[PDB]
RNA sequence: UCAAAGAGUGCU
């Protein structure tokens, strides 16, 4: 039957060149970044210090 | 199939984290340490105006 | 019209280009 | 700032999916190849071939969209962001590559040709801006002075400014005999078309070149004396005679080359 | 901005230019 | 089995996955034309461009090289990774590599073969997976500098342990050390199959036979 | 010495062909060195004995 | 263009003078324009540039 | 700005390179519970077959498995006291503890 | 209507399809090459 | 060799 699985392309994430910058994948799903309200506050407090 | 998440945020966690950045990630997350008393039943409640 | 073609066209190449001394001896 | 470039393209794929041309799966593949290039171009050791590869890859994407537009939408142009965006972005990459690598005359050459082909989409003023930077960056390359002179004497037919380009180029490069030849060749071309127009005018009803001849000998002699002498003058009287002889031999071949130019123009005496 | 296209000098800088405009002036 | 032993098999299975930058450096640094530093800097496109030209020269000398242009030296092969292919496709890929090593059998003296093989080494990592077939084929080019370069970038299988001395060594493998390889019973019959393939394909050439003949003749002595 | 026979003065070096004397990579070095050279001009009286 | 030009410009730069090369390069670049501002290491070269 | 901000979030949803897996039967008769694990092992590619790990060892059974957040490294602790930290993808053991507690 | 061969060829390049390579593999026989 | 820790160099 039909199967597909999470599949990582090594070249995409690990560059072939030593000098080429690795790809930084980003997902703005809000669940993946918890504790907004505690976080920004801590960045706030560190900034004042 | 479908067990894992499709796409991962590099900033939060990276399977391809090199030895030097995992230190960069480590120190930053220390700098951004959340206080114990900051724990609340709802993260949205914190920071309101009395 | 035939004469105008015979007249020369200025030719250019870019389009073609487009397509140690201080060390003493050890004893 | 790779993400910034990636984000600027988001409205477009949304337009591609909205119009139905490209599926979300196909769109994702275009994105993944796009992402690899942007990191490549922004990284260390980036070279011009990266710009050329991205431009070539992006050009192919435009062609498929055009084919699919007639195949699926059955429309010549769909009024949305998709039509002019791939074409706009290619110019952006050319600007970055030419900005990033001003040295390669080859990369500049496609930029001029690519924009020249899309004459309607790119105003002739934008071609002017490219040349002004290019002449400014490489003033001693004769090919570029004759380049913009040729572009506008044919496409635009502005003899006044076509005279101006040569008039500037000879200022910077008075010792190159090739540039003088083209500016003479242009000069007789202007006269012959003027006389042919006069002949046509009657049907429906030059010395200036010889002057360019005059000074062309003088400065070429002066510069050839400056070369072959180096920093200093030549003390021996005999060599100064050979120096004069070498200029005379160098100078006559310059003159003889122009005598061949006269033969081409039948109308002129 | 300064451009090779249009003359900003307002006078003939090079000796070529003093000469060419004389023919232009003399011609018509 | 010990966890370390089980874990070792995992490492061998994922030898070419390129999980991180450090592994990718080791794979990409492996080269047959260039040194490690320049090799890391080179690109698949740059390597493919030289290889495509090299194959055309090989095609002129022998037409049969032209077939691999459709399969192995294609432009689409740049985007082809073996780690992302399934079992059937990998078996399908490996045999096509094997035939190329066979047709290249009489031509390593020609420089373009060395360039053409670089694409397979860089794109397909034949030095890691097809380590036997590459090394069996180049057995009689031992004194040539090419074989020494092969040894440096290749992990010797169990049957070639005797060559572990000459890996990254100034002196090439001596003729005497060979008899020991073929003296080993397990190797002879391993070598028997590869020779059995060439005879079926009529790909045997003189230098293969004359090198082949001596050593077995020497094992007798 | 054979270079000096072909080119007597650095001005001659720019156009003189050194193919039979030097390989391609080396022969262009002397040409580039000639224009950015350091030495002073020598008389033909001098040049005759050097040849 | 060559060795000879560098010396005679080297003479001209020192005496706070403007060579034909300096006049040529500057004209194509600086806009005619209130007044465009140019940075020069030499104060003595300033009056020469202003005159041209 | 929220309707703009979520629009930006919707914009980045396209940037996400890959999707999750699926397993649906072509034929209604085929059932997702009927399919047996070995058949899925056949369908998945070679690298995934390597990504699947099976090691049998009985010295300190049972063994509790724990998985790192980033997920590079596996930690498995035996009931009788044996714990080993290793990365399944790389195939190298970080440390070995044979404590009999 | 089905796509033309010229359209088919352009389709493989843009989508990076590798099937065409795969049967050309699955159809090699070592005897034919030799 | 891996493996953890320092100290400089090039360059975005």
């Amino acid at each position: 039957m039909k199967i597909k699985t999470i599949k990582r392309s090594a070249d995409d994430y690990v560059p072939v060149k030593s000098t080429q910058e690795s790809q930084m994948p980003r997902n703005l799903n809000p669940e993946l970044h918890p504790f907004e309200r505690a976080r920004e506050y801590t960045k706030a407090l560190n900034a004042t210090k | 199939p479908g067990a894992g998440e499709a796409n991962y945020d590099a900033l939060e966690l990276n399977p391809f984290e090199t030895k030097k950045q995992r230190q960069e990630q480590e120190v930053r997350t220390l700098l951004n340490k959340l206080p114990a008393d900051t724990i609340t039943l709802d993260p949205n409640s914190i920071g309101s105006v009395d | 019209e035939t004469n105008l073609k015979k007249l020369p066209k200025l030719e250019t190449g870019f389009d073609a280009l487009a397509n140690d001394w201080f060390t003493l001896p050890k004893p | 700032k790779t993400r910034y470039y990636l984000e600027q393209c988001i409205p477009e794929m949304d337009d591609l999916v909205e119009k139905g041309l490209f599926t979300k799966n196909e769109v994702s593949l275009i994105m993944k190849k796009r992402t690899d290039f942007e990191h490549r171009l922004n990284s260390r050791g980036s070279s011009i071939n990266d710009y050329i590869k991205y431009i070539n890859y992006e050009s192919n994407v435009n062609k498929l969209r055009a084919k699919r537009c007639k195949r699926i939408l059955q429309v010549k142009k769909t009024n949305s962001l998709s039509d002019w965006s791939i074409q706009q972005r290619i110019g952006f990459i050319y600007q970055r590559g030419t900005n990033k690598f001003p040295q390669d005359l080859k990369f500049w050459a496609m930029y001029l040709n690519y924009m020249k082909a899309r004459g309607n989409q790119t105003s002739y003023k934008k071609i002017h801006n490219i040349y002004n930077q290019l002449l400014k960056l490489h003033p001693t390359n004769v090919d570029i002075w004759i380049s913009c002179a040729k572009y506008e004497y044919e496409v635009h037919a502005n003899f006044k400014s076509c005279r101006n380009i040569f008039q500037n180029g000879l200022r910077f490069n008075p010792d190159v005999p090739k540039l003088w030849y083209e500016y003479v060749k242009f000069e007789l071309n202007f006269i012959t078309k003027l006389i042919n127009r006069r002949k046509v005018m009657g049907l429906i009803n030059g010395d200036i070149a010889l002057t360019i001849f005059d000074v062309c000998m003088k400065t070429l002699g002066k510069h050839y004396i400056n070369k072959h002498k180096g920093y200093y003058a030549i003390s021996d009287s005999k060599m100064n005679i050979e120096l004069n002889k070498e200029t005379l031999n160098y100078l006559f071949s310059e003159s003889l080359r122009y005598i061949k130019l006269f033969d081409e123009f039948l109308d002129l005496e | 901005h300064a451009s090779a296209f249009t003359r900003t000098q307002d006078v003939p800088q090079t000796e070529l230019q003093e000469k060419v405009d004389q023919v232009l002036q003399e011609s018509n | 089995s010990s966890l370390s032993d089980q874990l070792a098999q995992v490492a061998s299975n994922n030898a070419t996955v390129a999980l991180d930058r450090k592994r990718r450096q080791k794979l990409h640094s492996a080269s047959l034309i260039y040194n490690s530093k320049t090799a890391a800097t080179q690109d698949y496109d740059f390597i493919f461009e030289n290889a495509s030209k090299a194959l055309e020269e090989l095609s002129q000398i022998e037409p049969k090289f032209a077939i691999f242009s459709r399969t192995l030296f294609s432009e689409s092969s740049i985007s082809l990774d073996r780690n992302v292919q399934t079992k059937e496709e990998i078996k399908d890929l490996d045999n096509a590599i094997n035939a190329y090593l066979l047709l290249a059998s009489s031509k390593w003296y020609l420089a373009p073969t060395l360039h053409a093989t670089e694409w397979l080494v860089r794109r397909f990592q034949i030095h890691v997976k097809n380590t036997e077939m590459l090394l069996l084929s180049t057995l009689n080019y031992y004194q040539t500098p090419v074989f020494k370069r092969i040894l440096s970038i290749i992990k010797l299988p169990p049957l070639f342990n005797c060559l572990s001395n000459f890996v990254r060594s100034e002196k090439p493998p001596t003729a005497l050390t060979m008899i020991k390889l073929f003296n080993d019973m397990d190797f002879l019959k391993l070598y028997t199959s590869y020779l059995d393939q060439c005879i079926k394909h009529n790909a045997t050439y003189t230098n293969q036979l004359l090198f082949t003949t001596c050593c077995f003749i020497n094992v007798v002595a | 010495a054979r270079i000096i026979l072909t080119m007597g003065i650095r001005s001659k070096a720019s156009e003189t062909d050194l193919s039979e004397i030097l390989p391609e990579e080396i022969e262009e070095r002397v040409k580039t060195a000639a224009e950015v050279s350091m030495g002073t001009e020598i008389t033909q009286t001098d040049l005759d004995n050097i040849n | 263009k060559g060795a000879a030009e560098a010396l005679e410009n080297a003479n001209d730069i020192s005496e706070g003078l403007v060579s034909e090369s300096l006049k040529a390069i500057l004209d194509l670049n600086l806009p005619k324009a209130k007044n465009i501002t140019l940075a020069i290491s030499d104060k003595n070269l300033g009056p020469s540039i202003k005159e041209e | 700005q929220y309707k703009k901000a979520v629009s930006s979030a919707a914009a980045t949803d396209y940037l996400l390179p890959e999707s999750n897996g699926y397993l649906e039967p072509e034929n209604e008769l085929e059932k997702t519970f009927k399919v047996q694990q070995s058949e899925i092992k056949s369908s998945v590619d070679v690298s995934t077959a390597n990504k699947a790990l099976d090691l049998s060892l009985k010295e300190f059974g049972p063994y509790h498995i724990k998985y790192a957040k980033n997920g590079t490294h596996l930690l498995i602790t035996g009931r009788k006291g044996h714990v080993a930290s290793m990365d399944w993808r790389k195939g190298q053991l970080r440390a070995e503890l044979f404590l009999n507690e | 209507p089905p796509p033309d061969e010229e359209e088919q060829l352009l389709a493989k390049f843009v989508f990076g399809d590798t099937t065409d390579l795969q049967e050309n593999l699955a159809k090699f026989n070592a005897d034919f090459i030799f």
